């Protein structure tokens, strides 16, 4: 009865599941195993700058930690 | 061959695209358009076939002649038949749609749609029931499954 | 002619966007502060004719801050000449200007 | 060649104008000013104005625009050697400019315009936990009180002149 | 970078989809048809109101160009004139509906 | 990397908005004591193949029209606003992050019209100019009343990122403060898309049906396109779900459980109500919902100030 | 001082107001049945 | 004024609310105790840098110190 | 001074003289004279934006506002051109000669 129209709603479930989960997989893999930093303004961009300068790899996904000092 | 085989499948790709998805445009004119109506009707849904109701004529694929063409009304027709995409089939539905009916004697009455547009489908009755115009619906799909474009221009 | 309603009334309308070194939401400062700060502390009240012939190196400076004609004339005769002697086969850029610095922090 | 956007996006907007200025048709010169209108605001979204380059998109073309080409629809009634051929001539003496900045790096017409780069201008500081211009408009009823004042008078009396001059009567 | 790259993605995509839903049956071959609505011969007729209502929506569209950068201003220190005066805006936006809606401005698409 | 991110973002929109046709077929069948489409395929699983294989393959309708570069541009500018609208959606973490994704929907929003306009002039009918013109009115009207619902809402929110809506939303909704915004909100947003029961070009012309049978599916996909995410930044807008920084699906199963649920409300009311007039909702909108939408708006303007609720710039 | 291209010239009229120098008329086809000729005036 | 005010109350209702929210929203800032808060919320937000003073030798009411107990204090947007 | 300083002189430039050379529709000089004020806009954001004016970023949001009020007052101003004549052409706007 009423439940043949929950295959379709399956497969727009599904397709509207697949861009977030694909988004955050990606965001997740590309930036070293954690988040995408926000830069929303130019502090945060100047921080994210000194990181990938102070890493030695530039990149500022792979944080020095109290290892790199005397 | 391989060539035989490639254009006999897509043959049947497109031919199965076409006959689930016909799109009709109702003539609404008489009698029959009612007992169309109720062939749309939740009991028998045409829609379920994914025939959809009352589709545009700028976008219909097969018309549906379900009334009595008069003389005043023929151009009418003829003008919306070639206002339709190619591949374009027309069902004639009830006895004034196929020979005149009740009114074969009468002065302006036009003696049969066939001769104004070419008829694929004759679906006979007065009305016929809705029953009758989903078999024919059916028969013009099963026409249509029957089809060998691909083929003909493969061999030609 | 010009009715000074605004300082014979002192109601403030329009003063406070005249000049660039005014006063600025969160004290943001512009980039020609100082300049434009010097050539209105000379400016004020001696005429517009001492003015524009007594401190005309003020003037000078801060529209060279505005709109930077020579700096970026040096720019170009610094990278017409580097390219030239590149050209030429006389010059090579040192590694820190190649990439390959690893920089300050 | 990519340091030089700005100012490549700076040749499509030049070359946009001429897409009007040629004045081919109200609904083509229409499409050039739109074009114009995302090169220019893609040229300040370059130099950190956002909220200026959205105002361009959403009150330029998304407002006043459309009121142009709603009011073109309703003239120059649907269906040459001149706007082609000024089209041309803008386009050369365009590549022109183009050309010669680009081979001697300091070039005059009334002003002196210099052949490099737009990033040299730029500035080395950062802004902070806010952004500048963001302030700057918001600063529009904390300091501009006379200024929120004659446009909002403005624009009622622009209202009541727009009505009233359509009558007829 | 990635707002362009995304922007001529979605463009090149558009234009691909439209290219070929134009030209992809225009291989096939078919018979062509005459050069021949309701107004054919009768020119189009101006109407006031259409043009009345977006110039309406025009003016509204600007002072709402002006109200706009108020949850920016909303963290202002001077409160009290920040609040007259976005107060003041609502209230010229609302004067100029109510003059529109005396005078017969918005008559027949009300 | 980027561009598989762009392509996983985009090819979903397409077959969601295909889905989207079937589940609209299917519930509004059986809202009326019916089935939808179940002979095609397994339950009509396989009704939008089959419809989208016959459109493109049908003959061009080839019109007379008075320009061709307007009736070309037309789908271009429908497509591409469509698709790039979608990329600032914090779904939970958006695909370009940007400090005024609000502003830039609103923007698109703005700038959708001109496929409508350019439809109607190209066609040479000018019956369809005249449908076109009374569409663009109305979208235009609408996108008034929504800038301005949107600049309340967000001047709770206290900034225009797209992502903050989710932060701002982790103790309550924003409909218990909200619900007149968010009511005037979802039949604003159900009048701009042309959406029932506030189309016109069905009943007594369209601007678009001079368009041929590609072109025409073409400008469907848009629209649905724009109905699925307008749903969805109503969602994101009105009902934030929870968000975990360490399990983002369960944010994304929450809020896709809410836009299915209000695209499903959508063809709800689209099998409720009879149609509009022009002018019955010319009148509904500025006799009605302005001056709701400015007394709402002072009130929301005034109500973080004496409440001591300004809500943090970062 | 007339001359000969200011010759035609006429002069304005005493109130300053010229000669002003339609009704849409549409026709619904049989596209039961039935057609319509319409005359509107907006 | 009664027989007035429930007449537009039956015709207009729409009108009526929207007239009624803006009175509110025009009249409640000035009776609400809470806007002086929103003030100095908005007054101890830290968005420039604190740049100290020379100490001259005379400024008791200064702090040397961040942790000293002189300057403003913040238990009141702490407790509110 | 800049390079983009002189694209947008030159496009200012480009959209005056459209403005003062008429083809045949007024529309079409209406458009050109929006064009002028785009390019005003785009050359005074980008001398406030280059030297950090931060007060002056209100200004031209008010030069969009008040141009484009202009804007709509032309707009009128055609169509009761339209109403006369019935038609936009720069050409029937002669009647002042005598
Ligand atoms: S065939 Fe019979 S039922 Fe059908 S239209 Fe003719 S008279 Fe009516």
């Amino acid at each position: 009865m009423w439940f043949e129209v929950l295959p379709g709603i399956a497969v727009m479930g599904v397709c509207l599941f697949i861009p977030g989960m694909a988004t955050a997989r990606i965001h997740r893999f590309s930036n070293g195993g954690r988040e995408k930093r926000v830069a929303h303004y130019s502090y945060q961009w100047y921080l994210m700058e000194r990181d990938r300068r102070v890493s030695g790899v530039n990149r500022y996904y792979v944080s020095k930690g109290l290892e790199n000092i005397d | 061959s391989r060539g035989e085989y490639v254009v006999a499948k897509l043959d049947d790709l497109i031919n199965w695209a076409r006959r689930s998805s016909l799109w009709p445009m109702t003539f609404g004119l008489a009698c029959c358009a009612v007992e169309m109506m109720h062939m749309a009707a939740p009991r028998y849904d045409m829609d379920r076939f994914g025939v959809v109701f009352r589709a545009s004529p700028r976008q219909s694929d097969v018309m549906i002649v379900a009334g009595t063409l008069t003389n005043k009304m023929a151009p009418a027709l003829r003008k919306v038949y070639d206002q339709m995409p190619e591949p374009r089939y027309v069902v004639s539905m009830g006895s004034c749609a196929n020979g005149g009916g009740y009114y074969h004697y009468s002065y302006s009455v036009v003696r049969g749609c066939d001769r104004i547009v070419p008829v694929d489908i004759y679906v006979p009755g007065c009305p016929p029931t809705a029953e009758a115009l989903l078999y024919g619906i059916l028969q013009l799909q099963k026409k249509i499954k029957r089809e060998k474009r691909l083929r003909i221009w493969y061999r030609r | 002619p010009f009715f000074d309603v605004q300082k014979k009334l002192g109601v403030d309308l329009d003063h406070w966007m005249t000049i660039q070194s005014a006063e600025q939401p969160h004290r943001i400062p512009a980039r020609c502060h100082a300049f434009e700060k010097e050539w209105i502390e000379c400016a004020h009240g001696i005429g517009s004719i001492r003015a524009e012939k007594e401190c005309k190196i003020e003037f000078e400076d801060f529209r060279e801050c505005l709109l930077r004609q020579k700096t970026m004339k040096r720019l170009n005769a610094i990278k017409r000449q580097r390219d030239k002697l590149i050209k030429e086969g006389k010059y090579t850029p040192p590694p820190h200007h190649s990439g390959q610095e690893d920089l300050r922090p | 060649m990519m340091t030089y956007i700005v100012f490549i996006l700076s040749i499509i907007f030049v070359m946009g104008f001429v897409g009007f200025s040629s004045k081919p048709s109200p609904i083509y010169g229409g499409l050039g000013l739109i074009v114009s209108g995302g090169v220019g605001c893609g040229i300040v979204l370059n130099f950190g104005g956002s909220f200026l380059g959205l105002m361009v998109f959403l009150i330029y073309l998304g407002g006043m625009m459309v009121v142009f080409g709603y009011t073109t629809a309703m003239a120059t009634e649907q269906y040459n050697k001149v706007v082609l051929g000024t089209f041309i001539t803008g386009l050369l003496m365009e590549f022109l400019m183009v050309y010669y900045v680009l081979k001697d790096k300091e070039v005059e017409i009334v002003f002196k315009f210099n052949g490099m780069g737009d990033w040299v201008i730029y500035d080395t500081g950062d802004s902070g936990f806010f952004s500048e211009e963001a302030m700057g408009i918001a600063a529009l009823y904390s300091y501009g009180t006379w200024l929120v004042i004659v446009t909002g008078w403005s624009l009622l009396i622009g209202v009541v002149v727009i009505m009233e001059i359509t009558r007829g009567n | 970078m990635n707002l362009m790259i995304t922007l001529l993605t979605n463009f090149t995509l558009a234009t691909l989809l439209v290219t070929i839903a134009f030209w992809l049956p225009q291989l096939n071959v078919y018979s062509e048809k005459t050069s021949p609505d309701p107004m054919g011969s009768a020119r189009l007729p101006f109407s006031m109101k259409f043009f009345l209502v977006a110039i309406t929506f025009l003016l509204f569209d600007l002072e709402i160009a002006l109200l706009l950068p108020l949850p920016w201003a909303s963290q202002t220190t001077n409160l009290n004139t920040m609040l007259t005066m976005a107060l003041l805006l609502i209230f010229l936006l609302a004067v100029s509906l109510a003059y529109e809606w005396t005078q017969k401005g918005l008559e027949w698409t009300e | 990397m980027f561009m598989i991110n762009v392509l996983t973002l985009i090819i979903p929109i397409l077959l969601a908005v295909a889905f989207l046709t079937l589940v609209e077929r299917k519930v509004l069948g059986y809202m009326q004591f019916r089935k939808g489409p179940n002979v095609v395929g397994p339950y009509g699983l396989l009704q939008p193949i089959a419809d989208a294989i016959k459109l493109f393959i049908k003959e061009p309708l080839r019109p007379a029209t008075s320009s061709i570069s307007m009736f070309i541009l037309a789908p271009i500018l429908a497509l591409t606003l469509a698709l790039t609208m979608w990329i600032p959606l914090p779904m939970p973490y958006p695909l370009i992050n940007m400090n005024l994704g609000v502003l830039f929907m609103l923007a698109m929003s703005s700038l959708a019209v001109y496929s409508i306009l350019w439809s109607g002039w190209a066609s040479n009918s000018k019956y369809a100019l005249i449908g076109a013109l009374r569409a663009v009115a109305q979208t235009i009207s609408y996108e008034v009343t929504l800038a301005i619902i949107l600049l309340s809402v967000l001047l709770m929110n206290g900034s225009f990122t797209l992502s903050t809506l989710i932060i701002t939303q982790e103790q309550v909704w924003l409909i218990f403060p909200a619900w007149p915004l968010a009511m005037m909100w979802f039949i604003s947003t159900l009048a701009e898309t042309n959406r029932a029961p506030f189309d016109l070009t069905e009943g007594e012309s369209g601007f678009n049906v001079e368009y041929a049978a590609g072109p025409f599916a073409l400008f469907f996909m848009a629209e649905y396109a724009n109905i699925i995410m307008m749903n969805i930044f109503t969602t994101t807008l009105f009902l934030g779900a929870f968000h975990n920084p360490y399990m983002p699906e369960l944010y994304t199963i929450n809020f896709t459980i809410k836009s299915l649920l209000l695209s499903i409300t959508f063809l709800w009311i689209r099998a409720s109500y009879p149609r509009f007039r022009y002018d019955q909702l010319m009148h509904l909108l500025w006799k009605n919902f302005l001056p709701l939408t400015l007394a709402l708006c002072m009130w929301h303007v005034s109500l973080p100030i004496l409440l001591s609720s300004i809500p943090p710039q970062t | 001082y007339p001359t000969k291209e200011t010759a035609h010239w006429k002069p304005p009229p005493w109130n300053d107001v010229d000669p002003p120098k339609s009704n849409l008329t549409l026709n619904f086809g049989p596209q039961g049945v039935l057609r319509l000729v319409m005359e509107l005036s907006g | 004024v009664a027989a007035f005010l429930k007449n537009v109350w039956a015709k207009e209702p729409v009108l009526v609310a929207s007239f009624a929210i803006a009175g509110l929203a025009v009249i409640l800032p000035t009776l609400s105790p809470y806007t002086k808060y929103s003030l100095m919320i908005n007054r101890a937000t830290p968005y420039n840098y604190p740049v100290p003073l020379r100490d001259d030798g005379n400024m008791p009411d200064v702090p040397s110190h961040p942790q000293d107990p002189q300057g403003p204090s913040l238990e009141w947007l702490k407790r509110l | 001074m800049s390079l983009v300083y002189m694209n947008i002189m030159m496009a200012f430039t480009v959209s005056l003289t459209g403005l003062l050379m008429y083809r045949s529709h007024l529309m079409s000089s209406l458009l050109c004279l929006e064009g002028m004020m785009l390019s005003l806009f785009i050359l005074a954001t980008l001398m406030i934006l280059n030297s950090h004016f931060t007060l002056a970023s209100m200004m031209p949001i008010i030069l969009l506002v008040f141009a484009a009020c202009e804007a709509a007052l032309g707009l009128s101003l055609l169509v009761m051109v339209s109403n006369t004549y019935g038609t936009d052409y720069v050409q029937n706007l002669n009647l002042l000669q005598c």
